[PDB]
RNA sequence: AACUCUUAGCGGUGGAUCACUCGGCUCGUGCGUCGAUGAAGAACGCAGCUAGCUGCGAGAACUAAUGUGAAUUGCAGGACAGAUCAUCGACCUUUCGAACGCACAUUGCGGCCCCGGGUAUCCCGGGGCCACGCCUGUCUGAGGGUCGCC
RNA sequence: UGAAAAUCCGGGGGAGAAGGUGUAAAUCUCGCGCCGGGCCGUACCCAUAUCCGCAGCAGGUCUCCAAGGUGAACAGCCUCU
RNA sequence: CGGGCGCAGAUCUUGGUGGUAGUAGCAAAUAUUCAAACGAGAGCUUUGAAGGCCGAAGUGGAGAAGGGUUCCAUGUGAACAGCAGUUGAACAUGGGUGAGCCGGUCCUAAGGGACGGGCCUACGCCGUUCGGAGGGGAGGGCCCCGCUCGACCGAAAGGGAGUCGGGUCCAGAUCCCCGAGCCCGGAGCGGCGGAGACGGGCGGCCCAGUGCGGU
RNA sequence: GACCUGGGCAUAGGGGCGAAAGACUAAUCGAACCAUCUAGUAGCUGGUUCCCUCCGAAGUUUCCCUCAGGAUAGCUGGCG
RNA sequence: CCAUCUAAGGCUAAAUACCGGCACGAGACCGAUAGCGGACAAGUACCGUGAGGGAAAGUUGAAAAGAACUUUGAAGAGAG
RNA sequence: CACGACCUCAGCUCAGACGAGAAGACCCGCUGAAUUUAAGCAUAUUACUAAGCGGAGGAAAAGAAACCAACCGGGAUUCCCCCAGUAGCGGCGAGCGAAGAGGGAAAAGUCCAGCGCCGAAUCCCCGCCCCAGGGCGAGGGACCUGUGGCGUACG
């Protein structure tokens, strides 16, 4: 039930991790109802943080190689994409930025402005 | 009630004559599933652990 | 008459749960919320009260994603990247 | 030019012009971008108005049609607006300006 | 009324769930500071509207 | 005697006063960041024992990562004791809501594609979709509108 | 002059479909067999104490069922359940 | 040095407490009584008996709207139920509402409200089967046929296919159990049977037959 | 019978609706309710909080859509 | 006659504003009827069909050491 | 009388984007009162305010002169001080009321259309090649009903 113990491991044996960790907290709950015991009561929650964490990894495996596999693509999904903000998604790039014209591509070459000092 | 109707068959591994479902008025829903008659509600009921 | 026994006859609803505001404002025969404005587009939100500006504005509720924007904000809304590891 | 960039959201009205006259109609045709083409965006001698301060700027008194009503100039004529608007100029003058040491 | 609808049936069911007093073990948590839910109502002197 | 009134002691009733203050108010400073990539707000749900508050969203009183370094604590129980807490760049984030298939005092009524099962048909389940306005482009078209070719 | 619509049915129509000598097309045969029917409401009060009137308030609040005797009577009076 | 700096009044504000005062009052719709039980405790609970009332336009039995757990069992008797209480619609702990054929869902009624258009500085408004290049479906295999076409919402008393009998619980019931049905939808074979299908004229040939009876 | 009545609908404030009473329009109607402008204005009532010491009035003049109020002179005090 | 500008197209930082928001510091301020309505499960309980209206409510002790046990009473409540 | 070009106008769950709502202290564009004052009141005042509507940004707006000035001339805009309770407006009643200059904070200027030269020298989409920065396609378009370079009152 360690999530560095879980990044090794194959999708395969995550499902079945994750269905072993699924027939217990089900086992879990029929104790909940049928008086149970102290020690048997207090699992529940290591059994649903290790079902979160089990899925966690599987998640975050997925994504991993969504991500690997839109990359350099023109298009990716909507959720593989930065959601910075709104305001920020629709500004310029930094390219059309950088873009100047050839009229203040000229000014800029010879009118730009000059380190100098003045003595008083 | 076919997804409780498959869902017990598929946790229990057990056939189901039919399901009444019914929404307890604390909001839960309560599902009665009948057992088909060559299943045994007690022996099931011994192997999940209500008895 | 005017008083006790008229209001004895007071068994059908005039307002609702609303869908947007969940308050008991929705007109059921004007099929508008007296408190929203729903199913407007727009909120109703008058000057005229700022008591009532006070209990539904920004801020008075969750704000499940506008306080995570709070806390990406003074970081930079930092992406793609993660701490460095052990 | 207000009822033009109402019904186009995803548009900015650039300007607008006289094309015809009635007794009970007068046309204009309006200029509207598509701030978001990159055959504008890439411009960089309009990508002014792909920047977010002019959102509506119809609806605000910023093209020429609706700038016109503003009464804004320089000059004595003006006198009204010195300031930017007719509203920061009156508000200016009607703020009682409480000195730290007065 | 028998005849409700699913969001009044479900608005119901949760002021039925809070209509319970506080547990025993809340008053030597916090010190004695809630003594008693002061949310409860009764059916007949505070309708829900 | 009682009763009534006055005075003081004591006891009540009541809550002042005083002391206290994790609150308010005001000023100043730095930032100045929402949303169809689903906002604000709302609903519902979530804890071993949990009503409210608060925190979260079926991974539901928190997951991962990083920092930290032994607790949490009402009671237990149990830590795969790296506990807990903080940070928070990964991941997750139900329904309504600009809310978007049509609606809604209805968890109502549809359509398309794909997948799995019973068996293409139908039935069941799952996944992806189907609002309005508008821009560029593609495609498919319309009108003797203006022509060309006949 | 005392509703609309969903839905369902009959007829007119004879465009079509069916096989070439025993069948075919076709079948509105509750003749028969096979499979399915999801979602939501469903407890209780419904009124001289579960609704409204600040309340277990002589007020108000839409209906269904309704016996024997007397009598013209769903009148008053008495009785049964 | 700086004030939110001194109260008996303002039918002052807030909070508290008196006299009145163990006072008014607990007086609408005929009624209670005996015994017993449980219990610390009984005019009031329960049981029985007695005597009465509602008298089927019920003080009876079931619903709608509304209420929302008030339903049911058990426990408690602090508070509340204007006396009491062993009682409760109070409190505490549990339990309870099971549907193809009951209703919603389907239909449009009045009406609401999009769409086209027009209006409006605008948020928006007007208008409602009219008004747009408003059809997204074909048969037939790349070809010709479809608007009387105006979205949708709107009835738990309108329209609307089909479930009844017996039994069962502390509380559920035309839903659960048993039994007997029914409706709708679905089936390239839709699984069989029956129908279509009864034979004629020539010596194998040939010709029929999308049922039949009654004036 | 110009009857009674439920539910669904429609009409919204200078508007509705009214077999007409200025009736009704959620105990509110000769103009509903809610919030705001708003701490609206009031020559008009009410109240206006410690002590001692000293001095100490006016209800008259003129003007005023003034006559329950002001302006003005007089009377008052303080400072010199 | 002289002076001045060149309208009816577009862009542009910095000085300026900021009772909202995020994060800080401060005070000749308020000290639980005060100060924000809200120092507390406060826009909460509660009221109205609704728009909206909208409270009251801080303090045992250094440490619960929160009164074992005995006794009267059915119990609250008492005596130790 | 079809086949082509074009124009105009349609359809799509076509390919890829955009808009909507919130908040709204400050900011921009509209709309707009009456309490109130004038001891009444009608213009006026309240006020080009409250409320109402639309639109933004971290600031906004404004802005590089169809300006001020009348001088020995200043030189975009914004803000502060002063101008100034002044000029003036007003039942010239109540009341209202700026601006030039001067002193400061901050300062930054510029792009088109047009005019006419340059073989459209221009752009987008798609498919790619190398290292956000550069190229390619006898690929598809936009565009001569005008893209780009030069150039804008200081020539
Ligand atoms: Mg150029
Ligand atoms: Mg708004
Ligand atoms: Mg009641
Ligand atoms: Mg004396
Ligand atoms: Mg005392
Ligand atoms: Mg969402
Ligand atoms: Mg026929
Ligand atoms: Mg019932
Ligand atoms: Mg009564
Ligand atoms: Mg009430
Ligand atoms: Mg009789
Ligand atoms: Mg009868
Ligand atoms: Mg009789
Ligand atoms: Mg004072
Ligand atoms: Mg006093
Ligand atoms: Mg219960
Ligand atoms: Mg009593
Ligand atoms: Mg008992
Ligand atoms: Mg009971
Ligand atoms: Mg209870
Ligand atoms: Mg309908
Ligand atoms: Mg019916
Ligand atoms: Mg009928
Ligand atoms: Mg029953
Ligand atoms: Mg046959
Ligand atoms: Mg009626
Ligand atoms: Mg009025
Ligand atoms: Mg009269
Ligand atoms: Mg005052
Ligand atoms: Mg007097
Ligand atoms: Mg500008
Ligand atoms: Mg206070
Ligand atoms: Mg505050
Ligand atoms: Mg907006
Ligand atoms: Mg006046
Ligand atoms: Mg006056
Ligand atoms: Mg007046
Ligand atoms: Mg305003
Ligand atoms: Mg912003
Ligand atoms: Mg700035
Ligand atoms: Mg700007
Ligand atoms: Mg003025
Ligand atoms: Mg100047
Ligand atoms: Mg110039
Ligand atoms: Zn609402």
């Amino acid at each position: 039930i360690k999530a560095r113990d879980l990044r090794g491991k194959k999708k395969e044996e995550l499902l079945k991790q994750l269905d072993d960790l699924k027939v217990e907290l089900s086992q879990l709950r029929v104790a909940k109802v049928t008086g149970g015991a102290a020690s048997k009561l207090s699992k529940i929650r290591v059994v649903r943080k290790s079902i979160a964490r089990v899925l966690t990894v599987i998640n975050q495996t997925q994504k991993e190689n969504l991500r690997k596999f839109y990359k350099g693509k023109k298009y990716k999904p909507l959720d593989l994409r930065p959601k910075k903000t709104r305001a920020i998604r629709r500004q310029l790039t930094k390219h059309e930025e950088n873009l100047m014209t050839k009229k203040m591509q000229r000014k800029s070459r010879l009118y730009s402005i000059r380190k100098f000092a003045v003595k008083a | 009630k076919h997804q409780i109707k498959h869902a017990v068959k598929k946790l229990y591994d057990i056939d189901v004559a039919k399901v009444n479902t019914l929404i307890r008025p604390d909001g839960e829903k309560k599902a009665y599933v009948r057992l088909a008659p060559d299943y045994d509600a007690l022996d099931v009921a011994n192997k999940i652990g209500i008895i | 008459t005017k008083g006790t026994s008229s209001f004895g006859k007071r068994r059908n609803k005039t307002h609702t749960l609303c869908r947007r505001c969940g308050s008991k404002a929705y007109h059921l025969q004007k099929s508008t919320c007296g408190k929203c404005g729903y199913p407007a587009k727009r909120k109703r939100k008058y000057n005229w009260s700022a008591k009532a500006k006070r209990r539904s504005t920004t801020g008075t509720g969750r704000m499940r994603h506008m306080k995570v924007v709070f806390r990406r904000f003074r970081n930079g809304f930092r992406e793609g990247t993660v701490p460095k590891p052990r | 030019e207000e009822r033009a960039g109402r019904h186009c959201g995803g548009l900015r009205v650039l300007n607008s012009y006289w094309v015809g006259e009635d007794s009970t109609y007068k046309f204009f045709e309006v200029i509207l971008i598509d701030t978001f083409h990159k055959a504008i965006r890439r411009n960089p001698d309009t990508q002014w108005i792909t920047k977010a301060v002019h959102k509506h700027r119809e609806m605000r008194g910023l093209t020429s049609a609706g700038k016109k009503s503003r009464g804004l100039g320089k000059g004595h004529k003006f006198h009204l607006t010195i300031g930017g608007s007719r509203r920061a100029a009156w508000k200016r003058r009607n703020t009682l300006q409480l000195h730290r040491y007065r | 009324a028998s005849h409700k609808t699913f969001r009044i049936k479900r608005f119901l069911a949760k002021k039925q769930k809070q209509n319970r007093p506080i547990p025993q073990w809340i008053r030597m948590k916090t010190g004695n500071k809630i003594r008693y839910n002061s949310k409860r109502r009764h059916w007949r002197r505070t309708k829900l509207g």
